[PDB]
DNA sequence: CTTGACAAAAGTGTTAAATTGTGCTATACT
């Protein structure tokens, strides 16, 4: 069991002491000022110099070569950086443990804080996503949370953490829950929806119509609105899906291939080119060649008047003539065979 | 667990990479650690803590 | 086979509406 197994890893971490967070706090802005002086010590950005530092910290080689195989060169691009930042004075050189400090401390509080999420997380199931993958986005957002808390208002870094935590997992049933992706807004759409139907199925005793939710919904809504948000907000559905008592049948091999011709349709539309090419030959080689040209018999696109007339020497005009002509012809003689009278679907 | 190691003027070592005895601590060489172990550069105590373990 | 005259159809470039993606909130809460 993985949750077990999660839940016992942030058990072993104990948790923090109001002393220890302001510390912790404290030492991470410290860090983070301290990379800001490093940006005027050196001249070189933020989170620049603090990624380097991270990859000083939180592993070795392992930071570089594997968030996909190309990012920032090991032996180049970060160690250069290193040891450019490895010859300063005795100031920026605090300054740089400083900063290193601050780093494992942001991953302490973390970690306590984890265990925070794991509650909040443990809060939020039923979802349309797993509970693993709930205590992660809200880890996410705790990561997100510990990032931008301010020690110096003096409030527990507790309820600033649970917010991020929370919109953090609602941006996972809205990224993720349903097969298709359904974007933010009409997510929070369907909810209020489901919500108000709710309330006055309450009310009423009984479900409500479209016309009457649409009007309990407010301005802008009517029966077709909530009827079309309502059809977007259905789920697909499972193609392994048992039909009947049976276990030999599913759901998904009941379905037909439209996409692929029937040999029927293959033999149909052979006939129709050959027989086509036959009732075609009857006509003279300049105006059959004009219409097939027109058709895309030729080259599959369509030749229009100036194209066929540029292609032949005349002018466009001639050309149309040309196919009514053609095409009355065609109309005596499969007058006659009644070969091609049919095709007519 | 540890060996404790003060300094003067500034550091060589950083915070948390590797050591093996005789390599040098801070000042320019003035102070080595004699023991394996993980190494922690302490600002308020201005000291170089070597705390033994191995490196695996 | 030809030409010129015309509008309907299909194009081409700037704008408005709605659409979607991203971030943020501080009693405390593990």
């Amino acid at each position: 069991d993985p949750v077990r197994q999660y839940l016992h890893e942030i058990g072993q971490v104990p948790l923090l002491t109001l002393e220890e967070e302001i510390d912790l706090a404290r030492k991470v802005e410290e860090g983070m000022e301290a990379i800001k002086k490093l940006s005027e010590a050196t001249g070189l950005d933020q989170e620049l110099i603090r990624e380097v530092v991270r990859a000083k910290i939180l592993g070795t080689a392992r930071i570089q070569k594997i968030p996909g195989l190309k990012e920032k060169p090991d032996p180049k691009t970060v160690e250069e950086v290193d040891g450019k930042l490895k010859s300063l004075p005795k100031e920026l050189k605090r300054y740089l443990h400083i900063a290193r400090e601050g780093e494992a401390a942001r991953q302490h509080l973390i970690e306590a804080n984890l265990r925070l999420v794991v509650s909040i997380a443990k809060k939020y199931t039923g979802r349309g996503l797993s509970f693993l993958d709930l205590i992660q986005e809200g880890n996410q957002g705790l990561i997100r949370a510990v990032e931008k808390f301010e020690y110096k208002r003096r409030f527990k870094f507790s309820t600033y953490a649970t917010w991020w935590i929370r919109q953090a997992i609602n941006r996972a049933i809205a990224d993720q829950a349903r097969t298709i992706r359904i974007p933010v807004h009409m997510v929070e759409t369907i909810n209020k929806l489901s919500r108000t139907a709710r309330q006055l199925q309450q009310e009423l005793g009984r479900e409500p119509s479209y016309e009457e939710i649409a009007e309990a919904m407010g301005p802008g809504w009517d029966a077709k609105r909530v009827e079309e948000t309502l059809k977007i907000a259905q789920e697909p559905v499972s193609l392994e899906t048992p039909i009947g008592d049976e276990k030999d049948s599913f759901y998904g091999d009941f379905i037909p291939d439209e996409n692929l011709p029937s040999p029927v349709e293959a033999a149909a539309q052979s006939l129709l080119s050959e027989e086509l090419e036959k009732a075609l030959s009857k006509l003279s080689e300049r105006e059959a060649m004009v219409l097939k040209l027109r058709k895309g018999l030729i080259d599959g696109r369509e030749h229009t008047l100036e194209e066929v007339g540029a292609y032949f020497g005349v002018t466009r005009e001639r050309i149309r003539q040309i196919e009514n002509k053609a095409l009355r012809k065609l109309k005596y003689h499969e007058s006659r065979t009644r070969k091609l009278r049919d095709f007519l679907e | 667990k540890a060996r404790v190691y003060p300094f003067e003027d500034d550091v060589e070592v950083t915070t948390g990479d590797r050591v093996a005895p005789g390599d040098v601590l801070a000042d320019g060489g003035k102070v080595k650690s004699e023991i394996y172990g993980r190494v922690e550069v302490d600002l308020v105590r201005n000291v170089v803590r070597v705390v033994e373990s191995y490196d695996i």
